[PDB]
């Protein structure tokens, strides 16, 4: 019932911008904070950004701070990652992930539902 | 703190309580 | 930042353990680790959260336990459906950022 | 030593406004929450409003909501009840009350010191 | 919303009891019932607060008790000074408003 | 004594907007958060929206989010549901509900007093 | 999301039960299940809240209990006025939305 | 609001006691009463706090105790250095304001 | 080591304002709450005002409310009491006192260290 | 091409609320200020309210102030008049008007395009 | 607040004049007077705006003029289609509100 | 048609407070700034206060500043003057005035419509 | 601050003038002087605004003119109804407060 | 800058004009 | 020297959102206002939206209001048009145009430099 | 909203004129009308602006003028390079929205 | 009629603080911005600080910025200059001045009414 | 920042001029200069504002004029009452602060 679909991949020349979107359905979207996770081809996962449920607080990785921004348009279930000044390092498969609701003493955020995976290739 | 919980919990108590202590305590510990 | 073995293997039916060693600010600060199962393509799905809490829909053959500054995900049975890449995840107080493991490939 | 002194009653034509005031002395007023209690002539008491110590939270009875407005001016030991759109039903003796400071497992607010009682008559 | 007898009486020197019956959200929910004494004119004064705790200045003859979904106010002695109107008070969580009793007249 | 009365239904052409209102009496309305519940003709109940007591926090079901808007005009005991872009799926009887005040370890909001029921038909 | 039998029935005087099976985020998460009663027309009225706590006005014949990931509504007596539609309700933490049951009809 | 004797006296070497009578909301409510020693000029200094706990620097000749709605300050030795005014201090819940006693002069 | 030094006394004609100050040293000033105590000539001590450690919450005596104002400049270890509309009864020696850190079941604020004492005289 | 279409009239008992809406099309609505004009049956026209283009400044006629509330929802070409506390005098045909764009030395607002006219009857 | 004749009339083909007299704050302050035409039912339409400027779609027969503290609307031809109600409009700076005339009925 | 009616005067002991109100009708009250003017018995007029139309900007005469407070409750055509610390100098007839709309090179505010006149006597 | 003669008078039918002398910040700054009329009781009514502009309803016999730092109010006819108190008004930029005149009485 | 006028001028028009133009101008120059 | 390059075309199923972008170079982008113009296949041009130089004031056509959203990222010389709820009639070639600086008595905005033209097709 | 001929034609070397008829609020209101030249593909470029002012780069064969509520675009030479669609543009005060013409095709 | 009186002089040891006040009468104080001017003994005048009429904008001299603060308590006609860390350079006569209301093309603030002059001697 | 002569003198009855020379940001920016008269003690009072505008209460014997980057205050008569220190004042754009002159002493 919970679905996260993505769109916005392709080939982008270095230095150009690109915007990735994540359209969700089946759950109360305004009640969840979301993550973007990047997976370089053949490499491991690495974290990119997190947005609070309302969107006030946005925290980024060190390697993308100031170049990437994360935003949500809360009224139609869509999450955005606007990528500016795409270098040859930012070529990977981008995933849209959701923070699972659970409680523990040492709570560290976990991503229960993941998007399909959109490939961004910065080349030439 | 990137580790704070960014969720809303929609079933939190949505009602107010008129029968809560409306007074204040001058005698509470003013130090910390 | 989290260290994992490069790969593990084992004959079907036997138990295999995948380790994850962190620092004082990744595990010693008490932050739970979560484990994800990555198939070819097929975006990773949650496997184990909060140091061993198994979400619904995941078979009981997966388990985990935390000890000191290292955590592990023990698999039993180890059938063909379990060949995938398993990643850690936690929070780093020092970097103030979430950290993922290098991921291990299970080849049976 | 604790005193509650009221004023501001009289005869009001229906549909007009009136303001009741209650000047207190003998105690730390900004530290206490106060009620208003109305007694129709020959009937039992009934509740009108409550205001917190700072004045943030105000709750009215159903029969007075939207017309009556409670407030306190905290720097000169005074409490007000602004009454608008006075119907013929809002004729009674209006009391100014003080919430007593006590603690119990089944806490419900009690009014230990009461005002003198002021008559508001809505006629002609 | 709290029900009280229209009036109670008794020869001076003897004991009377005034009841206050409320629902499961008035006194069944555990909300204390307070009592006020109303002489003619003479704005009401606290008589008993919190189900039998008697404030300073009220003589020992007045005591209260709670049982089930109703409370009561026992008056002993019943002197001429006890001719007045007695009103309850508590909190109705379903209405979310303070409720007063109908009031009884002790006539001696 | 607690009463919720509803109005504002009828037949609405698809793509038009319609507003449902629920006027309450007998209780302290600003102190209660309310729900809207929808029941398609011949089907079971389903949730629509929830609003906090002050009106700050609102949450909508997925199927109606971005088109509907719940609100409350707190000073005169009125709860509204503004529905825009009314599709043919949004035909049902809409109920106005009140969240009951109770405390438990496993608290999950319950609706103790319900409105009369107003029929919204999206046709032609 | 909460699942109910399409209908239950029984001769008058006989006890019938209505089940409500939920997931690990509905009832297995510890969220109370409330039960409503729907007559023809006649907007639903609360019947049992918090896994069996019976509000004022609902007769003793209605009771409820929780077991595992499912709840139940035991109706004894089963009179003619008990013919109605009975709906569950709770909260789904993964969906983060209040979920009603499918609904059952008691025919007698 | 707290009532104390106008003055106390005694030959040097003997014991004296200063009383402090309060209402049910000052000392009967369980609020500690502190005592201050005031020499001529010489802004008062804390003497005993919390019903007889001595701060550092106060000789062991000073002690206190709590009994009902009044307390006492027992001074042994009663030297010439004890010629001063002694004041109570406690919190009054009914006024919600800190209360100082009328003070007693020790003349030896 | 602890020290409280005061200044700002003198003779003030009735109706005029005056400010008293209390400079502290030897302790972490921002971490302690403070009182003002007034002693009429030949009478007992009485309480005037209290201010929290940060200055958020302030409470005054009845006879000085609305005229007196207590404030702290937390960055330079000083405490103020601003007196307005000085009447003839506000003549006394004003002491600056510090709230002692101690824990007990029946906690009531005690003043362990006191200022030197400043005389304020209102005449003519 | 310019069209103003109204709805929301009917029979209202005195003291109840009612909302009139006016959905516009054919022109840049957020750039125009709109009026409400009321015509009692058999009498001449009279003014009710005005709202600026952004909705910042709203001015009501005397006979409707404090009960009527004008507003515009600018993103879907709609204009509303929320009527509360409906007396028997507020029975009339309510028109939705548009302020014509013109310039002159003696500028006074004129309404060039009018709504269809909607009847509000306050009886019984 | 603007005064108009109760009705005017005339045989078809001839010219009629409808006046609108206002005070020193209505038209004496220089505020333009607009005219609206009201057929039965048929919400009013602008006829003349700004003291004689005729909008597109209004035939040439309608013209207006301002003189002193009153304006007027000259209708020539006076065809059967001109049977309607004519209302003024302007701004009253002392009231600070838009004022409409009383309206006249041209009957032909 | 323009009417200003006043109420709230009487005999007030010195040091007590009193509130004067001025309820208007016949014009667009939110669009006009109003004055209060005081005339001591047997003396000429003198100015007291002025309030802007929205109520943001208020200016008081020197002799009444810090004790008086002018305000307006804009949604029901009411202008208030709250007078505190009423001395014996503040005994006079208080007039409620309206600022006339006119344009000139040497604009200085003029009061075209005045209230009836309310007598405030500060005695004993 | 604006100064007026204590009284002026004249036989009926004869013209009288009332002067209002101000400073360099009252009238010498270019601020208009308004004139009011006060009958016994009868709150003052505006008579002449803006140095002579006569509002609606005030008869022609009242006029005004400005000269230097002073203004005047010329009353012709001087009938019995013209017995009243006439007050100036303007703005004082140095005081930054509206200043009324001392007031004059016309006796006839 | 300190040279800005710091005074209030409590003589400005305290009233409001409902007769002001309530329309906006999409045709105004959008360039700086 | 002046250049306007566009991107973001393609085929979008009805009801889905799409964003067009227009990157500018050769002129001071923050100092100019911009338009979007849509040309249906085989039909004439028509206007869509205009945005001021700073982005404060935006105006849309009637047929695209509430669905389309024009915005500018002023710090990197780019212009956006965010299209929501794409209907079947919103299929056309979208041109990005710049408002020319000229002065005249009858000023009406003219578009001197135009973008390349991006095709948007809504089908299936 | 602005009306143009479907197409115009003429032998090369001769003159042609394209008309653009508007209402009283488009061109009759005094708003300039601009013309754009649209080749196949090739996003339209400004041709004349403000009733005939030529931007740099446009050959002198293009000119325009304004007359009443309609304008014209005079093209001399009429070369093969002029095969294009020409569109008007002006601002409509009644709609308060920019208006483009239906456009004319020049076929030579 | 306009009076500006000062108080708060004396001898202050270097490093100590001192607060100067300026009580005004006879004019609408909240409508004027005020200056402090310092005159060293035998030396010329030098500017210290300026405060706007409401007090939002406060501008200081270079030699006292960060050590001196200027403030006004607008409700009782009193202007303050709080002097901290008094060096031996800040010994002078301090004047309280008022900004005169006048208009010119090159407006530069002028101080028409000056206080009496209070001497501050920082020595030993 | 503004430069003045150290002192000036003159026999009574004769005219004396006091100069004030500033920079481009003090005078050349067009900021008026004001002149104050300082007696012994006796806090300075405004003499001339806005380059020669004489406030009321100041005798006409004082005047001023601005020329280039220097301004002057001419005194005529020069009696004993004019013995005082005269200071300039203006605004400096560069320092963003008001500047006073060094002041000159008039000694007749």
């Amino acid at each position: 019932q919970v679905q996260l679909v993505q769109s916005g991949g392709g080939v982008v020349q270095p230095g150009r911008s690109l915007r990735l979107s994540c359209v969700t359905s089946g759950f109360t979207f305004p009640a969840f904070g979301m993550h973007w996770v990047r997976q370089a081809p053949g490499k491991g996962l690495e974290w990119v950004a997190v947005i609070w449920y309302d969107g006030s607080k946005k925290y980024y990785a060190d390697s993308v701070r100031g170049r990437f921004t994360i935003s949500r348009d809360n009224s139609r279930n869509t999450l955005y990652l606007q990528m500016h000044s795409l270098r040859a390092e930012d070529t990977a498969v981008y995933y849209c992930a959701r923070v699972k609701n659970y409680e523990s003493s040492g709570y560290s955020q976990c991503l229960d539902y993941w998007g399909q995976g959109v490939l961004v290739t910065v080349a030439s | 703190n990137p580790n704070a919980n960014p969720n809303a919990n929609p079933n939190a108590n949505p009602n107010a309580n008129p029968n809560a202590n409306p007074n204040a305590n001058p005698n509470a510990n003013p130090n910390a | 930042v989290l260290t994992q073995p490069p790969s593990v293997s084992g004959a079907p039916g036997q138990r295999v353990t995948i380790s994850c060693t962190g620092s004082s600010s990744n595990i010693g600060a008490g932050y739970d680790v979560h484990w994800y199962q990555q198939l070819p393509g097929t975006a990773p799905k949650l496997l184990i959260y909060g140091n061993g809490n198994r979400p619904s829909g995941v078979p009981d053959r997966f388990s985990g336990s935390k000890s000191g500054t290292s955590v592990s995900l023990a698999i039993t049975g180890l059938q063909a459906e379990d060949e995938a890449d398993y990643y850690c995840q936690s929070y780093d107080s020092s970097l103030s950022a979430f950290v993922f493991g290098t991921g291990t490939k299970v080849t049976v």
